[PDB]
């Protein structure tokens, strides 16, 4: 899954 | 006599490092690190123990919960929380320690648990009025806020605030701030409640607001030195102390401190070890 924070992910 | 204490965060990926601030002395130091890295986790104060709550190890987000004591520099492990929860926000409110919002992997939470240090269990209250990751939150008055945030629902950064009254388990929408902040720092001083930075995509704030729950109402006070997202923040000796963050593309080691009485931010003198996002910070008898 995408390591970034939710607000940062597209 | 204070001290400050900065817990984990990303230094470039998460990290260990636990560091305190000596006001006297004036400088920083490493002390027992975390048993784990993690980034984006809750920190409070509480029964004379520093709580991690949470967070992100780099990889995964977790249901981990370690509390410090700061006399004997050890870690030791609580009761996992219920829900996986990163950038989340985490306060103490009549000796019970809330988790509130954050994010479990899947979708950002309006979720709240709680957690009771006499038995060492987590239960659910009610949850929040909207989804909230990247949540700053704070106690005034008797009341818990849960102050921007992120709203996946809407992929909105918030300008909301909502309330928790934990006689009525009710939470309630208070004024609205004069702009969306996901990634607010969120600190209390002299009474009044304030948010920090944070960001609107990638509109990162420096600008600051405080609000007063006698009057409802929001009002800006002076800019930060720089912008700051996912900074930490903590009051101490009648400051506001904001520590590290990132601008949207570098993470950042200074703290600046604020004077409601002279309306100005200062930068210290001296930065942490590196500069580092997402951490833990909180204030501990010396």
């Amino acid at each position: 899954e995408p390591e970034e924070p939710e607000a940062d992910q597209h | 006599p204070k001290l400050m204490v900065v817990v984990g965060g990303q230094a470039p990926k998460a990290i260990r490092s636990v560091e305190c601030y000596d006001f006297k002395e004036e400088r920083w130091h490493q002390v027992a690190e975390l048993p784990s890295r993690r980034c984006r986790a809750g920190m409070v104060y509480m029964a004379g123990l520093v709580f991690a709550v949470g967070g992100f190890n780099g990889s995964l987000r977790v249901r981990t919960v370690d509390s410090y004591d700061p006399v004997k520099d050890q870690w030791t492990s609580v009761a996992n929380m219920r829900d996986r929860r990163s950038t989340l926000g985490a306060a103490v409110l009549n000796g019970l320690l809330y988790a509130v919002g954050g994010f479990d992997g899947s979708t950002g939470l309006s979720s709240v648990e709680a957690y009771n240090i006499k038995s060492n269990e987590w239960f659910h209250v009610a949850p929040m009025n909207t989804r909230r990751s990247s949540v700053g939150v704070g106690v005034v008055g008797g009341l818990l806020y849960a102050v921007g945030g992120y709203d996946v629902a809407s992929r909105q950064c918030l300008s909301t605030v909502e309330c928790y009254n934990a006689t009525t388990n009710e939470w309630t929408y208070i004024a609205e701030m004069s702009t969306r902040r996901s990634g607010a720092g969120v600190g209390v001083l002299n009474n009044l409640l304030y948010a920090v930075g944070g960001h609107d995509g990638p509109l990162v704030r420096k600008s600051v607001e405080v609000y007063d729950p006698t009057t409802n109402a929001w009002r800006q006070v002076a800019d930060m030195n720089m912008c700051r997202r996912n900074a930490g923040v903590c009051a101490v000796n009648g400051l506001l102390y904001v520590v590290g963050g990132d601008d949207g593309s570098c993470n950042l080691a200074s703290v600046e401190y604020y004077n409601p009485t002279t309306d100005k931010w200062t930068v210290v003198s001296s930065c942490m070890s590196t500069g580092r996002s997402y951490a833990g910070v909180t204030v501990i008898d010396k």
